[PDB]
Protein backbone atom coordinates (compact mmCIF):
# COMPACT_ATOMS: atom_id res chain seq x y z
CA UNK A 1 0.00 0.00 0.00
CA UNK A 2 3.09 2.16 -0.41
CA UNK A 3 2.34 5.75 -2.86
CA UNK A 4 2.44 3.34 -6.10
CA UNK A 5 0.15 1.15 -5.10
CA UNK A 6 3.18 -1.59 -4.40
CA UNK A 7 1.59 -3.44 -0.32
CA UNK B 1 0.91 16.84 -40.43
CA UNK B 2 0.69 16.21 -43.79
CA UNK B 3 2.26 12.84 -43.90
CA UNK B 4 0.70 12.68 -40.64
CA UNK B 5 -2.78 12.86 -41.66
CA UNK B 6 -2.05 10.96 -44.51
CA UNK B 7 -0.82 7.92 -42.01
CA UNK B 8 -4.06 8.70 -39.76
CA UNK B 9 -6.54 8.90 -43.14
CA UNK B 10 -5.28 5.36 -44.14
CA UNK B 11 -7.21 2.11 -42.59
CA UNK B 12 -5.99 1.40 -39.13
CA UNK B 13 -3.08 -1.78 -38.82
CA UNK B 14 -5.58 -4.57 -38.25
CA UNK B 15 -5.48 -6.77 -35.05
CA UNK B 16 -2.26 -8.77 -36.49
CA UNK B 17 -0.30 -5.98 -37.64
CA UNK B 18 -1.18 -4.14 -33.73
CA UNK B 19 0.33 -7.25 -32.19
CA UNK B 20 3.47 -7.24 -34.20
CA UNK B 21 3.94 -3.77 -33.35
CA UNK B 22 2.67 -4.08 -29.68
CA UNK B 23 4.72 -4.68 -26.41
CA UNK B 24 7.54 -7.43 -26.60
CA UNK B 25 6.93 -10.40 -23.89
CA UNK B 26 11.05 -11.08 -24.63
CA UNK B 27 12.06 -7.16 -24.32
CA UNK B 28 10.40 -6.00 -21.32
CA UNK B 29 10.68 -5.59 -17.27
CA UNK B 30 10.74 -9.38 -15.55
CA UNK B 31 8.27 -7.31 -13.31
CA UNK B 32 5.98 -7.13 -16.46
CA UNK B 33 3.21 -9.26 -18.02
CA UNK B 34 2.39 -8.61 -21.89
CA UNK B 35 -1.26 -9.71 -22.50
CA UNK B 36 -3.08 -10.31 -25.98
CA UNK B 37 -0.35 -10.71 -27.67
CA UNK B 38 1.47 -7.40 -27.50
CA UNK B 39 -2.10 -5.09 -27.12
CA UNK B 40 -1.17 -3.98 -23.32
CA UNK B 41 0.68 -4.53 -20.19
CA UNK B 42 0.39 -5.20 -16.71
CA UNK B 43 3.23 -4.35 -14.29
CA UNK B 44 2.81 -6.48 -11.17
CA UNK B 45 2.82 -5.00 -8.01
CA UNK B 46 6.49 -4.31 -6.78
CA UNK B 47 8.12 -1.87 -4.06
CA UNK B 48 10.84 0.29 -5.34
CA UNK B 49 10.81 -0.71 -8.96
CA UNK B 50 10.40 1.58 -12.08
CA UNK B 51 9.61 -1.15 -15.08
CA UNK B 52 9.57 -0.97 -18.86
CA UNK B 53 8.67 -2.29 -22.11
CA UNK B 54 9.33 -1.99 -25.62
CA UNK B 55 7.52 -2.54 -28.82
CA UNK B 56 9.02 -5.49 -30.73
CA UNK B 57 9.42 -3.26 -33.65
CA UNK B 58 12.25 -1.34 -34.78
CA UNK B 59 12.08 1.82 -36.88
CA UNK B 60 15.09 3.61 -38.46
CA UNK B 61 12.87 4.82 -41.55
CA UNK B 62 9.67 6.24 -42.40
CA UNK B 63 6.82 7.77 -40.44
CA UNK B 64 5.41 5.72 -37.08
CA UNK B 65 2.44 6.31 -35.15
CA UNK B 66 0.94 4.71 -31.95
CA UNK B 67 -1.47 5.48 -29.65
CA UNK B 68 -1.39 4.83 -25.55
CA UNK B 69 -3.61 4.51 -23.52
CA UNK B 70 -2.83 4.89 -20.04
CA UNK B 71 -5.23 5.57 -17.51
CA UNK B 72 -4.85 8.28 -14.97
CA UNK B 73 -5.80 6.57 -11.55
CA UNK B 74 -2.43 4.07 -12.61
CA UNK B 75 -0.20 6.51 -13.63
CA UNK B 76 1.52 7.18 -10.06
CA UNK B 77 4.63 9.65 -9.28
CA UNK B 78 6.61 8.31 -12.71
CA UNK B 79 4.59 7.69 -15.71
CA UNK B 80 7.04 8.27 -18.87
CA UNK B 81 6.50 7.68 -22.51
CA UNK B 82 8.65 7.69 -25.52
CA UNK B 83 11.37 5.82 -27.51
CA UNK B 84 14.45 3.89 -26.76
CA UNK B 85 17.13 2.08 -29.12
CA UNK B 86 17.43 -1.58 -27.95
CA UNK B 87 20.02 -1.33 -25.03
CA UNK B 88 18.39 1.06 -22.93
CA UNK B 89 17.63 -0.62 -19.58
CA UNK B 90 13.88 -1.66 -18.78
CA UNK B 91 14.52 -1.79 -14.88
CA UNK B 92 15.63 -0.12 -11.93
CA UNK B 93 15.46 -0.81 -8.34
CA UNK B 94 13.50 2.99 -7.17
CA UNK B 95 10.82 4.56 -8.29
CA UNK B 96 12.16 7.35 -11.63
CA UNK B 97 11.89 8.70 -14.99
CA UNK B 98 13.64 5.71 -16.51
CA UNK B 99 13.38 6.19 -20.42
CA UNK B 100 15.15 9.18 -20.96
CA UNK B 101 17.62 8.77 -17.73
CA UNK B 102 20.49 7.55 -20.39
CA UNK B 103 21.77 7.81 -23.89
CA UNK B 104 19.27 5.03 -25.12
CA UNK B 105 16.23 6.35 -24.17
CA UNK B 106 14.27 9.55 -25.06
CA UNK B 107 11.02 9.87 -22.63
CA UNK B 108 7.62 12.60 -21.68
CA UNK B 109 6.83 12.50 -18.34
CA UNK B 110 3.21 12.24 -18.95
CA UNK B 111 2.44 13.48 -15.20
CA UNK B 112 4.74 16.63 -15.07
CA UNK B 113 5.50 17.30 -18.66
CA UNK B 114 9.24 17.20 -18.47
CA UNK B 115 11.10 15.83 -21.33
CA UNK B 116 14.02 13.66 -20.20
CA UNK B 117 17.06 12.26 -22.42
CA UNK B 118 20.27 11.46 -20.68
CA UNK B 119 19.10 13.75 -17.99
CA UNK B 120 19.13 12.90 -14.20
CA UNK B 121 15.81 14.85 -13.35
CA UNK B 122 16.33 18.73 -12.11
CA UNK B 123 16.59 21.21 -15.24
CA UNK B 124 14.71 18.78 -17.23
CA UNK B 125 12.53 21.21 -19.86
CA UNK B 126 8.85 21.40 -20.00
CA UNK B 127 6.68 20.13 -23.14
CA UNK B 128 4.82 22.02 -24.45
CA UNK B 129 7.31 24.83 -23.66
CA UNK B 130 6.77 27.56 -21.47
CA UNK B 131 3.19 25.61 -19.65
CA UNK B 132 5.56 24.95 -15.92
CA UNK B 133 3.47 25.92 -13.08
CA UNK B 134 0.38 25.57 -15.35
CA UNK B 135 -0.74 22.02 -13.82
CA UNK B 136 -1.64 20.79 -17.21
CA UNK B 137 -2.82 17.50 -17.34
CA UNK B 138 -2.68 14.43 -20.46
CA UNK B 139 -5.25 12.71 -21.31
CA UNK B 140 -5.74 8.56 -21.09
CA UNK B 141 -5.15 8.34 -25.03
CA UNK B 142 -2.18 9.79 -26.52
CA UNK B 143 -0.38 9.67 -30.14
CA UNK B 144 3.37 9.34 -29.96
CA UNK B 145 4.64 10.35 -33.71
CA UNK B 146 8.20 8.99 -34.74
CA UNK B 147 9.11 10.87 -37.88
CA UNK B 148 12.63 8.46 -39.00
CA UNK B 149 13.31 10.74 -42.03
CA UNK B 150 13.80 13.99 -39.93
CA UNK B 151 14.73 12.43 -37.19
CA UNK B 152 11.92 13.65 -34.72
CA UNK B 153 9.76 12.14 -31.97
CA UNK B 154 6.29 14.31 -31.37
CA UNK B 155 3.38 13.87 -29.46
CA UNK B 156 -0.20 14.54 -30.51
CA UNK B 157 -3.32 14.62 -27.89
CA UNK B 158 -6.84 15.05 -29.08
CA UNK B 159 -5.47 15.20 -32.61
CA UNK B 160 -3.26 18.46 -32.40
CA UNK B 161 0.33 17.79 -32.71
CA UNK B 162 2.41 19.35 -29.86
CA UNK B 163 5.72 19.64 -32.18
CA UNK B 164 8.72 17.60 -31.91
CA UNK B 165 10.13 17.18 -28.11
CA UNK B 166 13.47 15.10 -29.55
CA UNK B 167 15.23 16.03 -32.76
CA UNK B 168 18.50 14.20 -34.29
CA UNK B 169 17.46 10.41 -34.10
CA UNK B 170 18.57 10.05 -37.93
CA UNK B 171 20.62 6.67 -37.94
CA UNK B 172 18.82 5.27 -34.78
CA UNK B 173 16.75 2.10 -34.32
CA UNK B 174 13.96 2.98 -31.90
CA UNK B 175 11.47 1.26 -30.58
CA UNK B 176 8.16 2.23 -28.68
CA UNK B 177 8.73 2.40 -24.89
CA UNK B 178 7.81 3.23 -21.24
CA UNK B 179 8.30 2.76 -17.86
CA UNK B 180 5.81 2.88 -14.92
CA UNK B 181 5.87 2.58 -10.85
CA UNK B 182 2.29 1.95 -10.79
CA UNK B 183 1.12 -1.75 -9.20
CA UNK B 184 -1.38 -3.30 -11.86
CA UNK B 185 -1.00 -0.15 -14.18
CA UNK B 186 -2.21 -1.61 -17.72
CA UNK B 187 -1.01 0.42 -20.54
CA UNK B 188 -2.30 -0.21 -24.37
CA UNK B 189 -0.29 -0.03 -27.57
CA UNK B 190 -2.37 0.93 -30.68
CA UNK B 191 0.08 1.05 -33.93
CA UNK B 192 -1.62 3.26 -36.53
CA UNK B 193 1.02 2.77 -39.21
CA UNK B 194 2.91 3.44 -41.97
Amino acid sequence: WDINNNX
Amino acid sequence: PEGLEELLSAPPPDLGAQRRHGWNPKDCSENIEVKEGGLYFERRPVAQSTDGARGKRGYSRGLHAWEISWPLEQRGTHAVVGVATALAPLQTDHYAALLGSNSESWGWDIGRGKLYHQSKGPGAPQYPAGTQGEQLEVPERLLVVLDMEEGTLGYAIGGTYLGPAFRGLKGRTLYPAVSAVWGQCQVRIRYLGE
